[PDB]
Order: C-alpha cells, then structure tokens, then sequence
C-alpha cells in the first residue's frame, strides 16, 4: 500500500 | 532551537540548489530538535553525504539512513530510537516532513517529504515540519523515482546544516 517504514517495506 | 534547515540536494552530482525547512518546534519539539542537530553534523554524523534512498512519484522521497542508505539504518541524537513525540500536526499537504519509523516509538533518522496529502498516516507518523523553499527540487528528485521506490539517479545531500 502507501506506507513509509524503516526496513520491513509493507504493501 | 529555532532556524530552518537546508539541504543542498545534487542528482547524479549535478547540484540541483538548496531545500530550506521551517520545523514545528512548537508542536514538537524533540523530534525537530534532533532533526536540527543531525542536519548541522554537531554530534559528528548526520546528513550530510547521506541518499534518498525510496522516492515514490505521488506520494513522497524517504532519506536519512546515513548508516546504511538502504531503509535498515539510522539513529537519532538520542540513540537508536526515540519516542512518538505526538501527532498533533496532519499530513495535510505536500511538502510535509514526517517521521519513518519501524512501529510504535522507532524513531531514529529517517525521514519523508510528501508530494501529496498522506492522511493515512496520521497518527503513525509524527510530522514536524515543512519545505519552505525548493519545492521544485522535491519535485525534480520525485521524477527520479518509481513505483518499488528504486532511483535512477543517485540523489545526494552533499551539504546541510541552518541557514
């Protein structure tokens, strides 16, 4: 999806 | 504790000029701090020669892991991680500085600035300030991303600091 995470990258 | 920041930004070394921000000191006062002091260099890292290392056209250029310049990396002025400050400021426009993080309370050094309004975000990302000049470069840099966030340019901070 959109999302702005640090190492684990999610849809 | 209170002057705008500047990154000089350069894309494939070619220097495109400066992005100054306005951080909300008022609203968040730890998180603006360390992003201060990490653009200064004044604890001996930052910044400072660091990548944009995910750039998403419509949605925003994730930098600051000047550990690793992949997404695994960073620290902040107070260590590795540091606490949601608060989300009282809203994604609600384009050019909006809003933590990175791993979860609750994994603040470090990574940052993003949308190019769009990023309401979904809310209340997970703490947004602590803004672009105030250099828009267009944000824009310039957006158009060397893609979809997966790989570049296709190295895009650099070859300068930062206060102005």
């Amino acid at each position: 999806x959109l999302l702005v995470t640090a190492g684990l990258v999610l849809a | 504790a209170m002057a705008n920041v500047f990154f000089n930004i350069s894309i494939n070394d070619k220097p495109e000029g400066r992005i100054v921000f306005k951080l909300y000191d008022e609203a968040v006062p730890k998180t603006a701090k360390n992003f201060r002091e990490l653009a200064t260099g004044q604890h001996g890292f930052g910044y400072k020669d660091s990548i944009f290392h995910r750039v998403i056209p419509q949605f925003m250029l994730q930098g600051g892991d000047f550990t690793r310049h992949n997404g695994t990396g960073g620290k902040s002025i107070y260590g590795e991680k540091f606490a949601d400050e608060n989300f009282q400021v809203k994604h609600t426009k384009p050019g909006l500085l809003s933590m990175a993080n791993a979860g609750a309370n994994t603040n470090g050094s990574q940052f993003f600035i949308t190019t769009v309004p990023t309401s979904w975000l809310d209340g997970k990302h703490v947004v602590f300030g803004e672009v105030i000049e250099g828009l267009d470069i944000v824009r310039k840099v957006e158009g060397k991303g893609s979809a997966s966030g790989k570049t296709n340019a190295t895009i650099k901070i070859t300068d930062c600091g206060t102005v």
